[PDB]
């Protein structure tokens, strides 16, 4: 819902996973 | 191949 | 899943298993996108040419996975289906175009640091991030390679294609329901969805609000990771109308 696509292992905790990095580059 | 699953799920 | 990695735990939380009864064997993959709902391809339930026609019964769905084969005890929720619907124009008898499905459960699943949904695009996420270059992810627990299995959820990284590209890679006629993704053979990485991977999401992590969005449906391709071939989704933002027709009447 309203808590919708935030990881609890990840974006809840603020911890980024190993290749997330990758699509962020690519969104010229 | 597949670890078979509780029962209950197959009720 | 051809040249991905394994998946960290958690990391993709409204992954779904479509699993089969009898026998017990996996079906498709498939998303959680709220405490009742998931979001498969229409290819998962009803293709005829392959004898293909599942039903409520036939099936079961197994959400918070890791392991491919394992019961994941004190992890994973298995869930029995309510309904299935199917999108009324799905078309499995030329190109899969409108190749989308709900399934409703028949409980709510309870969320865990394992299960959580993913969020649905508006049309300004998808206006903005479906664009040629730009990078989604993918999972499944298919296919290792055309022609050999996971132990664990698989994931793999891919830019959107040109359509003009993706047009002319194959003799299928593409419709705006559908985008394709892949490398180009120039490009040197590589990866594809593949057999098993089939309604599957590509997601995307929005940079506007730091959340994921379900994009696509792993749809369909010729052959896994072939060069100068491309993997072809679902466009989940063009079928969203259909998507909230099905659950404000069925919710
Ligand atoms: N290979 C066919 C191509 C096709 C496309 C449209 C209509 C008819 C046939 C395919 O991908 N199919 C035939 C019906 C389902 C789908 C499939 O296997 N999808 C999963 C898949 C398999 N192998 C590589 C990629 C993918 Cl997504
Ligand atoms: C598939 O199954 C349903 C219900 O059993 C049936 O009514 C339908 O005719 C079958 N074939 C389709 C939808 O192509
Ligand atoms: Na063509
Ligand atoms: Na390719």
């Amino acid at each position: 819902e309203a808590d919708c696509g935030l990881r609890p292992l990840f974006e809840k905790k603020s911890l980024e996973d190993k290749t997330e990095r990758e699509l962020l580059e690519s969104y010229i | 191949d597949f670890e078979e699953i509780p029962e209950e799920y197959l009720q | 899943i051809v040249e991905g990695s394994d998946a960290e735990i958690g990391m993709s939380p409204w992954q779904v298993m479509l699993f089969r009864k009898s026998p017990q064997e996996l079906l498709c993959g498939a998303s959680l996108i709220s405490d009742r709902w998931v979001l498969t391809a229409a290819h998962c339930l009803l293709y005829p040419p392959w004898d293909k026609n599942f039903t409520e019964n036939d099936l079961l769905v197994r959400i918070g996975k890791h392991s491919r084969t394992r019961y994941e005890r004190n992890i994973e929720k298995i869930s029995m289906l309510e309904k299935i619907y199917i999108h009324p124009r799905y078309n499995w008898r030329e190109n899969l175009d409108r190749d989308i499905a709900l399934m409703k459960l028949k409980k709510p699943v309870a969320f865990s640091d394992y299960i959580h949904p993913v969020c649905l695009p508006d049309r300004e996420t998808a206006a903005s991030l479906l664009q040629a270059g730009y990078k989604g992810r993918v999972t499944g627990w298919g296919n290792l390679k055309e022609t050999g299995q996971p132990s664990v959820l698989q994931v793999v990284n891919l830019p959107i294609v040109e359509r003009p590209v993706c047009k002319d890679s194959t003799r299928i006629r593409i419709t705006d329901n559908m985008f394709c993704a892949g490398y180009k053979p120039d490009e040197g990485k590589r990866g594809d969805a593949c057999e098993g991977d089939s309604g599957g999401p590509f997601v995307m992590k929005s940079p506007f609000n730091n959340r994921w969005y379900q994009m696509g449906i792993v749809s369909w391709g010729e052959g896994c990771d072939r060069d100068g071939k491309y993997g072809f989704y679902t466009h989940v933002f063009r079928l969203k109308k259909w998507i909230q027709k099905v659950i404000d009447q069925f919710g």
